[PDB]
């Protein structure tokens, strides 16, 4: 994990390490957020390992009539989930076990 | 799948710019421009 | 009276329409109340919008509203022949009276 | 299905008196404000009077103040507007509406006004 | 280069207990350029003797979490106030970590901020400092977890005469995690009695007690007589009752329809108040009393109701619809109305030559056999207060609502160590309070009242951010919904 | 103690809303809303207080009372105090003083929130059928044991206690003013805008030493003599209890508590005082409770609230957070012959029945 | 000991409250100007802020000055004095409840029957002063707001004070 | 049990605070129990 | 708003079995109305 800060000094921007900064990351393993990974959006890891990619923004749609929201609408504050805060020396890891699903058929 | 792999959410913890020298109940709207990088 | 609203507005089917009524002093839209009514001749008037823009259970999505400064406006979209009626705006006042605009008859062509 | 039906509209010479009744059905009639509005011939809607949930606050439009009396019996849901000393401007079509509040349990004393919810088809009062 | 803590926000609902954790991000400036400086009204002009103050401003900042919505989401408050008849804070846990010092340099015409320095922090567990938390001040942790808040400066007051000091005044020179165990305090009662104190009677059978019904036979002369009757279902006002409603100190009645109110400035002239050492303090909110008689919804006591304000409401002379005037109707069954007299008493002895005269009681202290309901706690309202240390007190529960305590959670003082140099710091704050509950046992057949969101279609969802990212709480949520017998 | 009781069938075994509107609701102070239940209840709450089923039929023009061995009697105690508590208001229906008497068991009803004669949303309706209870035939019995919570001894034997003044009524009518001051001149406390008489009010001596004839208008509990009428009976038909025993530590009921200075003296202003018509509690007050009488109640239930001061009830006796539990009883309805064809409606035709037994 | 604080000033002088009060009932001028304007209780105006506790109970004493010229020229020693009547016998109130002897700045005044006590003036009301004011009527368009003084006040919930049978309250002697 | 982390308040089934002659889900003056409206089971929310 | 004719039985959805036309009631689980159309209800498709 690496953190940078951006300052515009005179007319030019200067990037410099910020060591004391933290990065928050958690998993939602209770499936209590809207789950958008199944809509085939862009922003996946790139196909070619030498590529560096930008991490997409997470947003969610809820109930709506036109543009207005009904009373059944939900507002999820992701800050309300416990997450692990990582500085430049800390790491984050977890494992997962796929539930039993049928073999995909190629033939 | 009824329990697919979970979503992994991540953000840069906001580090504000300098606060005023007198208390103002409003939330701080001035943050240090910042981004972070690393490996997966 | 006390709410100035245009005499009549008209539009072709499919076209959006903005009806807007204005008011004077402070009491215009005191509390949250600017309310738009649909009056068909000879039948009961209906409350299209309650609040600045909140719209009740019965109303269709096509109807909408907003209030900018001293002016509130009802915006009808996807116009139809069934939207032809009289439209009134009202606002609660500081003495706990309600005040209706003169009203706009919307004739769809 | 909530319905309010106006009644008693008719033809009365100026200076006479007319009583208008509003028969409420389908909902609790004593839990809501109720109020009368008036549409003169060839004019937009106008508001007349009001009566509160517990009948504590009776209000009147400036023009009819003192000539009308609004009250509800409540034994059998009904509403009453006593029109006294009618003028030529009191011709119109009188409607019976009920201000609509989603929650009747107030959480705060000053509540933002939401407007009328249920209306009647109205009765015609004519003076000659 | 290694984080000193994690992010904890959640609510674990376990049996009769609740655990509510909250974590926020904070920023601490440097106050008074690291100087303790005297303050008094003479700095502010000293207009009135009622507003006189004397005290010191200190460079230390302090943490105030004393408001409820710090620990409860709008959902966790709903889940709580619907199913429970009571709650109270057993434990407290407070962690402070991820210290980041940022020094500021002004080079040429621009300001550059870079890392560095120490940050001193301590708690007062001997209560040797003044206690500024329980006064309903600003600076408490923000409701919405993604906000970033600024720590309020610590300053205190002491004895004064005018703006001058006196020989007895004191000057205190104040020169990470901890746990706290609240002292035992009675459960907050969240419920609204389904009975009224006067109607506790059985409507069928009649009392064996008698009352004096008629003092005269009829119209005429020398008609004096004494006739007694049974107290029964017919006349229920005169029945003998064991208990009598709580005390009252009357308030003026202000009406939200501006035409009803008298056309004169009576806000301070007509306000109820209590005088101490020559300084008249307004009575706010005062003893617990219902706001208005049943069916009156436009009248509120002038100074007896906690008055909040809506998001974006100014500090000075904001309109009536920019504030939220709380309703205390729930306690009208056991408590006298705030705008009404407590009762009547006899002012003389009747006789052949003198009529029976009575006069209103505008205030009543405690009498044997009174019962009353304390003031309700609100989502935005305070939690605890410090019972001042005195030789005596009666029913110490604070008048703004919440749990009165003689050893409340200690203050947490924090400052940036002077190095002077322009400096500020930032980090995380977490506070975990274990709440104990009292479950709802009632046998009521018909459904209760519940706190429910409304179904009208609208542009914004209540208690959520709008298109500008501004979190706003639309209305106060006070807790009395479940009902219980008297 | 033991007595013989008789339990009829109340309300045809129905729950029925009752309110002032059935009685017309003349005054707003007497407004009420509540329910009336077929259950009866045992009330032994007064000091001097210390299964056989029958049916009835109409045969020709005479009524024949027969045993019914198969019918049952439902009884339960409320030991969680989940019902309204009606034993504390000093209603009639107590065990009779003299054992040779046979008494009737009073009907159970309870009052709840109202505005006028209507009912607000908060008002709650309780179904006593929804509690568990024991069903007793002619050979079964019911009993339970209770344990009083610790209460202070009753006392039979610094500044004086509080006062709330009562009008002074004299027994000789000539002395009394010739006007109707029974309600207008009475000490009251107002709650939710319904003026309610202050009775008996705080414990205070009824009359000064030497003036026995005068009595506080609502200060002392009044007991009717044997056979006294329900409405408008003269003074010699009622017993008026006097509290004069407590005159030492308590203020007289008809007197002002004292005097307080109403202004500052000066060369230009005389020293003024004013009468204290009522005084709350102050530091240092001592006071005596109201005495209990052989005909007076024993206990009351302290209403469940955030706070209370000196909870001992005003009428007399021992105030208790958890008092002896209510005991509810009814005769299980036995339906008459149902029609041979199905009809969903509930059966309104029952056998005339009552039961009797011991306590 | 003695308190270094006063009950009304326990606040933090540097921060606003989150509570509002009724600032203005009239826009100004005359006849139809009527409005409700709410303001924040804060350091600038410290009388109107919300407070959790109210001071001790008072039963007023007559004010006597040690300079014999100030005192009224009449025999007010017994008639003037506060008293509690028992059994039909009037009894002077001595010393009475614990209250401050005199307001700050006046050392020549002392309560008639109430004895100096100046140490306790922080949490207790002055002997010679009223406890406060209470509104005696409902205002309306036709009636002004009126407030009568409270000469005597018993215990209320949340009070605090300093010191000097069936039941008794705060048995500490007087 | 609902484990939902939804921030804003749920919809709940509430008996409107009302003023009426009779109490909903209770007996009238003649002893006839009555149910005013059909009651659904669906109030709380969950993600799809 | 309803058609002025007796379409109560002729109009209604049905499933024929063994030659006996049987009304479809309540039928598969389906929403009652579009938003705003709440005044409309499916003929045979809701518990009454």
């Amino acid at each position: 994990i690496q953190v940078k800060e951006v300052t515009d000094n005179n007319g030019v921007k200067t990037i410099a390490n910020n060591l004391t900064s933290t990065v928050q990351v958690f998993t939602d393993s209770d499936y209590q957020l809207p789950y958008v990974l199944g809509s085939a959006h862009e922003g996946c890891l790139p196909p070619f390992p030498a590529d560096v990619f930008m991490i997409p923004q997470y947003g969610y749609l809820t109930l709506n009539d036109g543009s207005q929201a009904v009373g059944r609408s939900s507002f999820y504050c992701l800050e309300y989930f416990p997450s692990q805060m990582l500085r430049t020396g800390n790491n984050f890891q977890f494992s997962y076990e796929f539930e039993n699903v049928p073999f995909h058929s190629s033939y | 799948m009824k329990h697919p792999p979970p979503q992994i959410l991540i953000k840069n913890t906001p580090v504000p710019a300098d606060p005023p020298t007198a208390f103002n109940k409003d939330k701080l709207n001035s943050f240090i421009t910042q981004y972070s990088t690393g490996q997966v | 009276s006390a709410l100035t609203q245009p005499a009549s507005v008209s539009g072709s089917p499919g076209q959006s329409i903005t009806i807007s009524c204005t008011g004077t002093s402070s009491d215009f839209g005191i509390y949250n109340s600017v309310s738009w009514y649909q009056h068909h001749p000879g039948k009961a008037p209906k409350l299209m919008i309650f609040g600045v823009s909140n719209r009740p259970s019965g109303v269709s999505n096509r109807f909408s509203g907003s209030k900018s400064g001293n002016t509130a406006s009802l915006s009808i979209s996807g116009l139809q022949a069934e939207d032809e009626a009289d439209y009134y705006c009202s606002s609660f006042t500081a003495r706990s009276t309600v005040v209706f605009g003169g009203g706009t008859k919307l004739t769809v062509l | 299905e909530v319905q309010l039906v106006e009644s008693g509209g008719g033809l009365v010479k100026p200076g006479g008196s007319l009583r208008l009744s509003c028969a409420a059905s389908g909902f609790m009639f004593s839990s809501y404000s109720m109020n009368w509005v008036r549409q003169a011939p060839g004019k937009g809607l106008e508001w007349v009077s009001s009566i509160s949930r517990s009948d504590s606050y009776i209000d009147y439009a400036d023009s009819v103040k003192g000539r009308f009396t609004i009250s509800r019996d409540t034994a059998m849901n009904v509403l009453y507007l006593q029109m006294d000393s009618l003028r030529a401007e009191d011709t119109g079509v009188y409607y019976c509406a009920r201000t609509h509040v989603f929650n009747m349990f107030r959480e705060v004393i000053n509540d933002d006004y939401y407007g009328m919810d249920v209306w009647g088809q109205g009765t015609t009062v004519t003076v000659s | 280069g290694s984080s000193s803590g994690n992010w904890h926000c959640d609510s674990q609902w376990l049996g009769d207990r609740v655990i509510t954790t909250s974590t926020r991000t904070w920023a601490l400036p440097t106050y008074n350029n690291h100087l303790y400086k005297q303050i008094s009204n003479s700095t502010s002009g000293g207009s009135s003797n009622d507003n006189a103050y004397f005290g010191y401003s200190t460079p230390w900042g302090y943490f105030d979490f004393n408001r409820f919505h710090c620990h409860f989401s709008p959902r966790d408050w709903q889940r709580l106030i619907n199913n429970n008849w009571g709650f109270r804070p057993k434990r407290l846990n407070f962690k402070l970590f991820n210290i980041q010092v940022k020094e500021v340099t002004d080079n040429n015409g621009v300001k550059t901020i870079a890392n560095n320095s120490t940050v001193q922090v301590f708690t007062d567990s001997d209560y040797q400092l003044p206690y500024v938390l329980g006064s309903a001040h600003e600076g408490c942790l923000p409701p919405f977890p993604a906000d970033v808040f600024m720590i309020p400066q610590y300053g205190y007051l002491t004895l004064n005469d005018g703006s001058q000091a006196v020989g007895r005044s004191s000057f205190y020179c104040l020169e990470f995690q901890f746990s706290y165990e609240f002292e035992n305090v009675p459960f907050h009662s969240s419920y609204a009695h389904s009975q009224s104190l006067d109607r506790l009677m059985n409507p069928l059978i009649d009392q064996y007690l008698y009352y004096l019904s008629k003092t005269i036979n009829g119209s005429g002369q020398n008609q004096q007589t004494l006739k007694f009757s049974v107290a029964g279902p017919s006349n229920m006002a005169v029945q003998g009752r064991n208990y009598i409603p709580g005390p009252s100190y009357r308030q003026q009645r202000v009406s939200t329809t501006v035409t009803q109110n008298n056309n004169s400035e009576f806000a301070w002239p007509g306000a109820s108040s209590w005088a101490l050492n020559g300084r008249n303090s307004l009575m706010n909110p005062g003893p617990a009393m219902a706001s208005h008689k049943e069916g009156e919804d436009r009248f509120f006591p002038l100074s007896g109701s906690l008055i909040f304000g809506k998001q974006g409401t100014g500090r000075d002379n904001v309109d009536a619809d920019k504030v939220m005037i709380t309703n205390e109707e729930e306690i009208k069954t056991t408590n006298p109305v705030a705008t009404e007299s407590y009762g009547q008493v006899a002012t003389n002895h009747q006789s052949a030559q003198a009529q029976a005269q009575t006069g209103w009681v505008q205030n009543q202290g405690i009498l044997p056999g009174m019962v009353w309901q304390d003031r309700d706690v609100y989502l935005q309202g305070p939690i605890w207060a410090k019972i001042p240390h005195t030789d005596g007190n009666f029913h110490p529960s604070p008048l703004m609502g919440g749990f009165g305590m003689k050893h409340p959670p200690p203050q947490i003082l924090i400052k940036n160590t002077p190095v002077f140099i322009t400096q500020y710091s930032t980090g995380q704050v977490s506070v975990e309070i274990e709440w104990e509950l009292q479950k709802e046992n009632s046998k009521r057949w018909n459904p209760e009242i519940q706190y429910t969101s409304n179904y009208y279609k609208s542009n914004n969802v209540e208690f959520a951010v709008n298109t500008e990212g501004v979190y706003s709480e639309p209305r106060p949520i006070g807790t009395r919904y479940l009902t219980r017998n008297l």
